[PDB]
RNA sequence: GGAAGGGCACCACCAGGAGUGGAGCCUGCGGCUUAAUUUGACCAACACGGGGAAACUUACCAGGUCCAGACAUAGUAAGGAUUGACAGACUGAGAGCUCUUUCUUGAUUCUAUGGGUGGUGGUGCAUGGCCGUUCUUAGUUGGUGGAGCGAUUUGUCUGGUUAAUUCCGUUAACGAACGAGACCUCAGCCUGCUAACUAGCUAUGCGGAGGUAUCCCUUCGCGGCCAGCUUCUUAGAGGGACUACGGCCUUUUAGGCCGCGGAAGUUUGAGGCAAUAACAGGUCUGUGAUGCCCUUAGAUGUUCUGGGCCGCACGCGCGCUACACUGAUGUAUUCAACGAGUUUAUAGCCUUGGCCGACAGGCCCGGGUAAUCUUUGAAAUUUCAUCGUGAUGGGGAUAGAUCAUUGCAAUUGUUGGUCUUCAACGAGGAAUUCCUAGUAAGCGCGAGUCAUCAGCUCGCGUUGACUACGUCCCUGCCCUUUGUACACACCG
């Protein structure tokens, strides 16, 4: 799906600083709670890191959480260009 | 320094709401305060009448459910800092507390 | 099912070789001179061209339209 | 599709506009109280939410 | 500021869906149960579970991250809610304990009279006083049955049964549909109540041995 | 079983009440019509799917968009895979949907092969869960013993008794486990306990009005957190009924009838919960419950516009309004309960008060996240007049004109006002429903649906009866005996 590099870039900060990310299931929803991009694309983005196993998905009452791994915290840091002491909030 | 300090105790479980508002007079007295109550208002019931089916077929059956809320309030003659103190105590789950003034 | 009229075909843009090459022209010196306008936006910046049509000057970036007569 | 024609239409309120909070579904939803449940889900998470039969 | 009303029914509500959030995330770990304690600026979970190593994984890493998006899903402030696991005492006497561990067995391909079997045993040797376990569906053709095994007391009308009886309902997805499990297991009078109900059945009278 | 015996049930009858079935209309079903008039269901379908659909809901129909087709391989490709867009045309359409004209963006995509994803798409005769029914009745099953070659049987019974497989007893059975009961919720009594400025009473102080007007009496309004109190209101703990006591009948039993007292003597009344075994009963259209099958880009996915689900020679079900004087209309008069209520943005929900207006409605101050405000909170009914047996001032169907509110949109009238029009209907055939006391019936009120719509459902109170307290005649249910050529079990 199509999605801006500054919204992915944004989406990518997001999950490696955080560790963890849920979303509504609303496609419609004009902004992410927690994040400036659409829903839709937060979702899909989501989605698509969990078909290659970068992250682990839940989906309990309308709505969808998201867990970072150990190959996602790689290729997060692969892609982002941050140092390899910098990990995510969680540990 | 004397204030009519305003307590407001809701709860679903009436055992311990009612232990509580017991600790909660037992304390205030203890310390020579003057205790007014507790008022116990009309009891809340939330009721929602559902049918029993998840479909149209069978016989109309209806589930009667109630949830009970229990409001109790409770005011002392007492400071700011005492009546903090007293509300210090180790309070039960289930058991909401509101302080105020007035 | 059955369709009446023919199935239609989303648009494709068309290839154009050198799009950016016909934008700019080198004098023997080395001078460049734009065969072009450059949108005066500031959003849209320096080297942002503007199509040149029949009737009026159209911005590709903010959609800015010039008519002149 | 188009952003002026894509879910453009307004759904400020009707049976569109709301939704069971559990499975999504628009139908038989149970507004009392704000519960926003459909009346299946309702019947089937009223003990966990703190709904008990006594008559 | 919302009215009493709405205050209780949305704990209720969050409590509910924190229960199924849970579920559905430690299925596999084992998930007896949640509970949910509210004191001044700060709100304690608790999840009771078989498999507490699992549920925290390495140093904390799985509790953190739930602790984390559950905050981030139900707006909870920074540094308020946090996350407890807990060893739950008489795994045995737990249905949802207990349906989870059918749950695996039958997935595992064991045999469906076996896996009742053992789960009884194991329940009654556990402390029940009685226990049942039901397995409806498609079990060796394409006719749908069920099958029922039950030992010992067991109650099914009143009101002693809301507390005397604790029951679980679970769904395994098999390679041809769907098998319904349930566990139902009788509870024995505790009076410490950490056990067992703190209430005798109400058709129990005990005559003092005299003097 | 159109076989016998015993017992039981207002989803049976008897004795009766209200009725329904007849009229108008509302609503659901079939049929018909239609592009579609989506569809499930035929005691146990038919105001049921909480299903009161203008858009959405929506699953149907006529059209237009979009991918919200991850991931892997291959192709193309920075000499650009591909996105977006001004103007004109096209289009129902400020959908670049598409074409003309050519600008912008940059590997996020496009093309092909696998694999996915979604689907109110089929299959409830593949399933889970849930619910309904068999079945509101009292029924159901082990262990060890006894009998039989065995299927099976006794326990689980001749009799008495009970609402009860409830008990007393008899006994090749003894001990047990479910169901019943116990249980829990509401209501009924407490001048006894605890506590109430978010509930009240009493007396006092002051003030208004009336009466002899000072003092005295009647009735109202306001303050006393140092006036007192908890009868009235609220809600916690407890008490209370156990047939306790008296007379008869009954096996010196289990128990039954009557009776004083008592708030209560049908299990005090009404509910919740509710066994074994089953139905090819309903639900895939509640579910990110689910197998298999179908489709998956010109889509059975999703969205936008419009229409339809409501279409009217006809038949049926649940209901609302009536046929009138035990009444209609117009005054005056005054007694409930269960409940529900806001994002404060100028303001969103319940709305008090003031002003404007005939009404419908509008404007302005504000209260209530609530025993704090709406809530000082109904009708039937009571009382006085008009009407006078006339389809009449009964009845309100149909229809015209016009004015407001909700909504983006009111036409196929959304709903609500004013005037005007004034249909059948004069008590309803065969048949047929519910009901035994604060019950039937009448009367209204709150909530669910809800931007706006309740003739429906779930609850609430108000006035308040007739008849019976018996039976197995009809319809069925439980047990025993008995016959069977039935076992898909007499719809055999
Ligand atoms: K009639
Ligand atoms: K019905
Ligand atoms: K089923
Ligand atoms: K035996
Ligand atoms: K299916
Ligand atoms: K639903
Ligand atoms: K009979
Ligand atoms: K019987
Ligand atoms: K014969
Ligand atoms: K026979
Ligand atoms: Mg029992
Ligand atoms: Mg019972
Ligand atoms: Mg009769
Ligand atoms: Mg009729
Ligand atoms: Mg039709
Ligand atoms: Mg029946
Ligand atoms: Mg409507
Ligand atoms: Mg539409
Ligand atoms: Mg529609
Ligand atoms: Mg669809
Ligand atoms: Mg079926
Ligand atoms: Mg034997
Ligand atoms: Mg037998
Ligand atoms: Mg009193
Ligand atoms: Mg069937
Ligand atoms: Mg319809
Ligand atoms: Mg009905
Ligand atoms: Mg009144
Ligand atoms: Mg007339
Ligand atoms: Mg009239
Ligand atoms: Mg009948
Ligand atoms: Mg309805
Ligand atoms: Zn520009
Ligand atoms: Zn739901």
């Amino acid at each position: 799906m199509i999605i801006s590099e500054k919204n992915r870039r944004e989406i990518s900060k997001y999950l490696f600083q955080e560790g963890v990310c849920y979303a509504k299931k609303d496609y419609n929803l004009a902004k992410h709670p927690l994040i400036d991009v659409p829903n839709l694309q937060v979702i899909k983005l989501m989605q698509s890191f969990k078909s290659k196993e970068y992250v682990r998905e839940t989906f309990a009452w309308m709505h969808y959480y998201w867990y970072l791994t150990n190959d996602g915290i790689e290729f997060l840091r692969t892609y982002l260009n941050l140092p390899s002491e910098i990990v995510p909030a969680t540990l | 320094q004397i204030h009519k300090i305003r307590i407001t105790l809701s709860s679903k479980n009436v055992k311990n709401l009612e232990k509580v508002c017991a600790d909660l007079v037992r304390g205030a007295k203890d310390k020579r305060l003057r205790v007014k109550g507790p008022v116990r208002m009309p009891t809340k019931v939330l009721n929602i009448t559902t049918r029993k089916s998840p479909c149209g077929e069978g016989t109309n059956t209806w589930d009667r459910f109630e949830l009970r809320v229990h409001k109790r309030v409770i005011d002392l003659f007492s400071s700011a800092d005492v009546v903090k103190q007293i509300t210090s105590i180790t309070i039960e789950p289930g058991v909401e507390v509101e302080v105020t003034i007035a | 099912k059955t369709y009446t009229k023919p199935k239609k075909i989303k648009h494709k843009k068309k290839k154009v070789k050198l799009a950016v090459l016909q934008f700019y022209k080198v004098d023997d010196s080395g001078k460049v001179q734009r065969l072009r306008k450059e949108c005066p936006n500031a959003e849209c910046g320096a080297g942002t061209f503007m199509a040149n049509h029949f009737d009026r000057h159209y911005c590709g970036k903010c959609g800015l339209t010039y008519v002149y007569q | 599709g188009h952003s002026n024609i894509w879910n453009a239409h307004p759904k400020n309120y009707g049976p569109g506009s709301r939704t069971c909070r559990v499975c999504g579904n628009p139908h038989a939803i149970i507004r009392k109280y704000g519960l926003m449940c459909c009346r299946q889900c309702f019947r089937s998470n009223a003990k966990e939410i703190g709904f008990i039969k006594y008559r | 500021q919302i009215s009493k009303k709405r205050k209780f029914v949305a704990d209720g509500v969050f409590f509910a869906e924190l229960n199924e959030v849970l579920t559905r995330e430690l299925a596999e770990d084992g998930y007896s149960g949640v509970e949910v304690r509210v004191t001044p600026v700060r709100t304690e979970i608790i999840i009771r579970a078989t498999r507490t190593q699992n549920v925290l994984g390495e140093k904390g890493r799985r509790i953190r991250e739930l602790t984390s998006v559950v905050q981030k899903r139900f707006k909870f402030k920074e540094n308020s809610v946090e996350l407890y696991a807990e060893k739950v005492n008489n795994r045995g006497l737990c249905a949802v304990a207990q349906a989870e561990s059918l749950r695996y067995k039958l997935l595992g391909g064991l045999a469906v009279r076996r896996a009742c079997y053992g789960v009884l045993r194991f329940i009654m040797e556990s402390g029940a006083k009685g226990c049942e376990v039901i397995v409806s569906g498609k079990l060796r053709a394409q006719r749908a049955k069920s099958m029922k095994f039950k030992d010992g007391y067991m109650i099914s009308s009143g009101q002693p049964v809301k507390e005397y009886i604790d029951s679980a309902v679970r769904h395994i997805l098999m390679r041809q549909g769907v098998l319904g499990i349930k566990v139902k297991i009788m509870l024995d009078w505790d009076p410490k109540g950490k056990q067992g109900p703190t209430t005798p059945l109400p058709d129990l009278v005990t005559i003092h041995s005299p003097k």
